[PDB]
């Protein structure tokens, strides 16, 4: 069948600036004059959206920046200029004949200016102390580039086990990320010590970020 | 108003079958084709097939021999069956329409999808605990050992939307742990009431907890 | 008009 070829896998774009995404199908997509080719947003928790039919016709509720072109087997997306809401999934479908096919996809974010983490640390609740679990938790927010590392210390030493982290997808409307960072310890052994530290280092600072508490 | 809804079993045992209810309104179905459209997490859309407003049904090159797709016009509801599923199968299941014409409505219309875990492991609810500090002041609602995903969250029945992130779940021995973050200004916490709600469907786990200072 | 009642386009 009729495989479609996508790129980039990703890339990000500043704002402003232009993205370019390029579809090649194996064979034709063109059939009585008219290109069969689909372009889709999909944003994170959401069905994809409609951006383009027949290669170059914008579909409802799609705003001008958004234009497609190409006929045959090359295909393009461009975005211009790009916006921070424009961070997204994008793929390529055919449609000119059965099997109906998809692009790969393409990971598209938004390039912006470093930020530092704002980071607060939450002991283990009450109700979790109860049931013999303790977690530890760590907020991570607002930050740019997206790499980042999470240091956690007991009583003033590393412990790099029991350790789970979870980032955001980019902010639609800033541009950021954030991280949760999870220590969990059996009851037993987190009343065995004091001081819960998580040390935060990222490009944006010289020394961690360091929030602490006593249990 | 062109809508469409799944209702799938959210967790299949490996080797079991799976069947997936798209029911829609808005549009009749000898008028559309009804598509069937997968994403495995993190990964691509894969087309699975569809029926025609004729009534007729095509499927996916590779996977034709396991799916079968069919309909009831008098319920406006088309069908999706599997069989013997595996962990590839795990994945998120959307139905989508198009009409007989190629337009701005091709694939404009989609459900919200259903999320499919292949998977042998107990449905397990989540225990949610609130997390409370030791000009703005961040909260937290933490929802530990659940399965399958997914689970919802909202803070304050949605009303407190801005300020919110709601990180990926992450499975360790076979459970799921997320945590949810809202900031929201000093002057308003404590003095004014601040709730995280989880819902587990899987479960029918439903659970608010009021964030209070330690 | 393009139309596709049975997988197949035709006008």
């Amino acid at each position: 069948e009729i495989v479609l070829t996508q790129s980039p896998a990703s890339l990000a774009v500043s704002l402003g600036q232009r993205a370019t995404i390029s579809c090649r199908a194996s064979e034709s997509v063109d059939n009585y004059g008219i290109s069969f080719m689909n372009w889709f947003q999909q944003k994170p928790g959401q069905p994809p959206k409609l951006l383009i039919y027949a290669a170059s016709n914008q579909g409802s509720g799609v705003p001008a920046r958004f234009s497609g072109s190409g006929s045959g087997t090359d295909f393009s997306l461009n975005i211009h200029p790009m916006e921070e809401d424009d961070t997204a999934m994008y793929f390529c479908q055919q449609s000119k004949e059965v099997p109906y096919t998809f692009g790969g996809g393409t990971k598209l974010e938004i390039k912006r200016a470093d930020a530092a983490p704002t980071v607060s640390i939450f002991p283990p609740s009450s109700e979790q102390l109860t049931s013999g679990g303790a977690s530890v938790v760590c907020f991570l927010n607002n930050f740019y580039p997206k790499d980042i590392n999470v240091k956690w210390k007991i009583d003033g030493s590393e412990r790099q086990n029991g350790v789970l982290n979870s980032w955001t997808d980019q902010d639609s409307k800033d541009s950021t990320y954030s991280m949760s960072s999870t220590l969990t310890l059996t009851k037993d052994e987190y009343e065995r010590h004091n001081s819960y530290t998580c040390e935060a280092t990222h490009k944006t600072s010289t020394s961690p970020i360091v929030k602490s508490f006593n249990r | 108003e062109v809508q469409l809804l799944e209702s799938g079993p959210g967790l299949v045992a490996p080797s079991q079958s799976l069947s997936i209810t798209c029911t829609v309104s808005g549009f009749s179905l000898t008028s559309y084709g009804v598509h069937w459209v997968r994403q495995p997490p993190g990964k691509g859309l894969e087309w699975l097939g569809a029926i025609w407003s004729a009534g007729n049904t095509n499927y996916n090159s590779a996977l034709m021999s396991r799916l079968s797709i069919s309909r009831d016009n008098s319920k406006s509801q088309v069908f999706l069956k599997m069989n013997s599923l595996q962990t590839d199968d795990t994945a998120m299941y959307y139905c989508a329409c198009a009409p007989i014409y190629y337009d701005y409505t091709w694939f404009a219309y989609w459900g919200q999808g259903t999320l499919v875990t292949v998977s042998a492991a107990k449905t397990t609810p989540p225990s949610v605990y609130p997390l409370a500090p030791g000009s703005m002041v961040t909260l937290g609602c933490l929802v530990k050992g659940y399965f399958p995903e997914p689970v919802t969250v909202t803070w304050n029945s949605g009303s407190l939307t801005s300020g919110v992130h709601t990180f990926p779940a992450v499975l360790q021995s076979d459970l799921y742990t997320l945590s949810s973050s809202v900031t929201v200004p000093s002057s308003t916490w404590p003095s004014e009431t601040v709730t995280c709600n989880v819902a587990h469907p899987a479960s029918s786990t439903k659970v608010d907890k009021k964030i209070v200072p330690r | 008009q393009l139309i596709n009642t049975n997988g197949s386009w035709h006008i």
